[PDB]
């Protein structure tokens, strides 16, 4: 299936690069990541990266990438969840 | 063209409907009827079949419940005798559920849904009722099995099973101990598919256990909510009855009229074989007959007294009207109604069983756990 | 004495069967076996409930042995009603008598000499253990015997050390009028290189079509599929795969009378141990009139006997279903023509082989 | 440690219990059976299911 | 960039009864992009092999 996955740039764990100022798509060993703004296509990697890498051709479903504008990882604000959550 | 359809019947009274319903028939390329009552015994039962098949060569034949009551061996030399030759049998009122084996009924055909469809009203009773643990109290026979095997199967579809399917041996005398098994059990709600003599049985020994009080559920079928059932049930049993079950004269008139409907079809057929006129020499295997019984699958009649006839792959009535009814003060009082698709109750009160007005949760947590350890020194 | 009447159906090789009755050695059990060859043709399910009751009537025979050359299952029904009534066993040595029946009556002693869907599943996972095939996918139409195959092949899958991997379990249908749309979109979702199909002798020929409309009929593939398609060997639909394995039984290694001397020796070595230790002889009523008031009088002490029968160290042994637990099954493939060739042979839930490395 | 937060569990969670130690001594594992071809559990890991 | 050409797969129609070979050497396809280079007329006997 298609899941449409949130993440967020930290420094081991998930890192975000700028697009090839060449070729204009992402790298190798590194996937794409949206950031909405305009919407600028990015690319991510890191530690959590490659766990979403192996679990995803082990459990066999696809993805997109997209960075949260939103907020951060997350908190409650007056009953509603901002960021990640 | 002379066309019998002739039937295996006994109650002498209703064979003379049977002419005349295929008196009645044709009006609506010709119709008879010779059929003979039944013997007592069960090898001159395929012989007569034979005779009867010789002197019309009949097309389709009809079986109905005989005053004995076994149900089971009766109407087998039908089916098999007719079987040979590939030929047709409409089980009028033999709802037992071994008849839906092809491979062992080859060419049988029923107008009555077998008793293992009672799981198919069990299912939308928990969707009605929210009911997710069940306790299955399944004989160990053909029955039984049929009824457990349809039940786990449409379990599967909302993802959910039963807590156990607790089996018992067919007239089991010490049923308490499997009894026992359902009562650490955390599911209330119980469903039995046993005979008329085994579910009291099990009554018995639930009464004396107090598995009939408040808070227990009772989904019955057919067998278990009459005869020497009745004597043994405990009050608030919800059991099933066909509201057409034993309208044995609606059975003749609707299969006559179904039958006669397909009758009409086989013209528009190439090369169709002549049915033997004797079963003494033939050998053949008259493929017409799967070709009848194959147009007979979709031949749905109009109306009827039972209702809209039509058919399953296996053979089966399909869309049947069951009645869902309680046992209020040793009194069996119809609650509801099945229209083969949904459950509608009426505006009556359900008294559950140990009197409770209330429907009862039909699930105890238990709150007493068993914890394994294991000596690990700091832990 | 006890009188056992081996009736035969079609041609048959019956002086030899004479001969296999004088080569019998039941001395030691003490049975003194008595024998009535008795032939006939297909004739009539009228004429056979008239013929063995004829028989029982005139001798008083305590068993029946079978054989036939058709091969319709209808014969296998009339019998078995005819052990349920006439309280007398019959063995289903061939033709339409072996044809194995799922469902059998409580109360009856009819025996086939066949295997089980089961049986024939579990060989069927024993071939693929030894080529070390471990993909599975399996392909089921609303044959009666589809769901008791699949369940089968679902438990020796699971909690098993050898490492399986079942992908689809197709259910197929043909019911539906025009349907050949429908049933093509559910094959395409095939990737296994093995399949296990179970369907009926003409079923396969749609499905296989299909699987030739797609192409994917044996190309890098493999079909394992039971006796119920095969059939008879001698005819070939010409559109089954090149490599299409299959499981028989022994009728080939096992002639004719080779079985009648096994099935008149179940009954005599099944009588020696009643009489042993119950030392009761059997007279059922051989009038066929009133035969319900007759079920008074029952044998299923003897019937605990007929299960367990080793002769020869054969353990010809039969389930209570009237299966056997020891049947001789063997593997048939297809060559490149269109014929039926043997490539191992199965017992004692060992795998006997002929040809080992697959091409 | 593990009855220490075992009775911390069943006071927030109100269930009540009956501790016994596993018979086989072991943790766990699904040791083959070589005799039936197929695979069992053992340790607390058996007890369980 | 990450790129990977798994398949070089080509197809030929001199073959009379070869529909066979061109169907199963189409199983092998494992990709979401096909980037297909036929005639057009050629094309549509080969769409209808995949379908």
């Amino acid at each position: 299936d298609h899941l449409s996955i949130v993440t967020l740039e930290e420094a081991p764990f998930v890192i975000v690069e700028s697009v090839d100022p060449l070729s204009g798509t992402c790298m190798r060993n590194t996937v794409p990541c949206q950031k909405r703004i305009g919407y600028i296509k990015k690319c991510c990697k890191g530690f959590c990266i490659d766990i979403l890498k192996k679990i995803s051709k082990s459990v066999k479903f696809t993805y997109d990438l997209y960075l949260v504008t939103n907020g951060k990882h997350g908190k409650k604000i007056n009953g509603t969840w901002n960021g990640m959550i | 063209k002379i066309v019998n359809i002739g039937a295996v019947l006994s109650t002498r009274k209703h064979e003379q409907m049977f002419r005349e319903a295929v008196n009645q028939a044709n009006k609506r390329i010709q119709l008879n009827a010779t059929s003979v009552t039944h013997k007592p015994n069960a090898i001159q039962m395929a012989l007569s079949v034979c005779e009867d098949l010789i002197s019309s060569q009949v097309y389709a034949i009809l079986v109905s419940h005989p005053p004995t009551p076994n149900d089971h061996f009766t109407p087998t030399p039908v089916s098999y005798t007719a079987g040979f030759y590939r030929i047709p049998v409409l089980g009028l009122t033999t709802r037992m559920s071994i008849y839906s084996d092809k491979s062992i009924h080859l060419s049988f055909l029923r107008t009555v849904p077998p008793y293992s469809h009672q799981s198919s009203v069990w299912f939308e009773m928990m969707r009605v009722y929210s009911w997710n643990h069940i306790i299955l109290l399944v004989s160990d026979d053909h029955e039984g099995r049929a009824a457990q095997k349809r039940l786990e199967t449409l379990l599967e579809e909302r993802e959910s099973k039963a807590e156990k399917v607790l089996q018992f041996d067919p007239g089991t005398k010490n049923v308490t101990a499997l009894l026992m098994e359902a009562k650490e059990l955390e599911a209330r709600v119980i469903i039995l598919s046993a005979s008329e003599d085994d579910a009291a049985t099990v009554y018995r020994a639930a009464a004396m256990l107090n598995m009939t009080g408040s808070g227990y559920v009772w989904l019955v079928g057919e067998r278990e909510i009459s005869g020497n059932a009745l004597r043994y049930a405990p009050d608030g049993i919800l059991g099933l009855q066909l509201i057409n079950g034993k309208n044995e004269s609606a059975h003749i008139s609707d299969a006559v009229g179904v039958v006669a409907q397909a009758v009409h079809e086989l013209l528009e057929k190439e090369n169709i074989t002549d049915p033997p006129r004797g079963c003494v020499g033939n050998t053949n295997i008259w493929k017409t007959g799967p070709l009848f019984k194959r147009v007979l699958m979709s031949s749905k009649y109009a109306d009827g007294v039972t209702g809209r006839v039509e058919f399953n792959e296996d053979g089966d009535r399909k869309f049947a009207n069951y009645s869902i009814m309680n046992l209020q003060n040793r009194k069996l009082v119809q609650v509801g109604i099945y229209n083969g698709t949904h459950v509608i109750p009426n505006d009556r009160k359900i008294i559950w069983p140990g009197g409770e007005t209330e429907k009862p949760r039909g699930y105890q947590m238990s709150t007493r756990l068993k914890i394994v350890t294991i000596h690990q020194e700091p832990f | 004495s006890i009188g056992i009447a081996v009736i035969l159906v079609g041609t048959s090789d019956e002086v030899a069967i004479k001969d296999a009755h004088e080569k019998d050695d039941f001395h030691h059990l003490s049975v003194v076996p008595r024998v009535e060859l008795v032939a006939m043709n297909e004739t009539d399910p009228k004429s056979i409930i008239t013929r063995i009751c004829d028989l029982m009537s005139d001798r008083k025979i305590q068993g029946v042995v079978f054989a036939d050359d058709t091969d319709q299952e209808a014969i296998a029904q009339i019998l078995d009603f005819i052990s349920a009534q006439t309280l007398t066993p019959i063995l289903g040595i061939h033709g339409g008598s072996s044809m194995i029946m799922a469902d059998k009556d409580e109360s009856s002693m009819f025996f086939q000499f066949g295997p089980s869907i089961e049986q024939q599943a579990s060989v069927m996972l024993n071939i693929m253990e030894e080529y070390d095939w471990y993909i599975f996918s399996i392909v089921t139409t609303y044959f009666p015997g589809y769901q008791d195959f699949v369940n089968k092949i679902r438990s020796t899958i699971e909690n098993s050390f050898v490492g399986w991997e079942l992908e689809e379990v197709l259910l197929l249908d043909m019911s539906l009028d025009d349907g050949d749309s429908k049933i093509q979109n559910q094959l395409k979702k095939l990737q296994s290189p093995i399949i296990l199909l179970y369907c009926t002798k003409e079923e396969a020929t749609y499905i296989f079509e299909v699987a030739n409309s797609v192409g994917l009929t044996g190309y890098g593939y493999t079909w394992i599929v039971p006796s119920l398609v095969a059939g008879d060997t001698d005819t070939v639909p010409a559109e089954f795969p090149t490599g299409l394995i299959s499981v028989s039984y022994d009728e080939w290694d096992y002639g004719l009378p080779a079985r009648v001397r096994d099935g008149i020796a179940i009954i005599t070595t099944a009588a020696s141990d009643m009489l042993s230790e119950h030392s009761f002889i059997p007279e059922p009523k051989s009038s066929c009139y009133n035969t319900h008031e007759k079920r008074i009088y029952q044998s299923n002490m003897l019937n605990r006997y007929l299960i367990n029968v080793t002769f020869e160290g054969r353990n010809l042994s039969f389930s209570e279903d009237g299966y056997q637990m020891h049947p001789k099954l063997v593997i048939i493939l297809l060559n490149k023509e269109r014929k039926w060739e043997r490539v191992g042979k199965w017992k004692d839930k060992s795998l006997q082989m002929k040809y080992y490395v697959w091409p | 440690f593990c009855i220490d937060l075992l009775i911390k569990l069943a006071r927030t969670m109100n269930f009540t219990y009956e501790v016994h130690l596993v018979a086989d001594g072991k943790f766990g594992t699904q040791e083959r059976v070589n005799n039936s071809n197929k695979k069992e559990w053992n340790g607390m890991m058996g007890e369980l299911l």
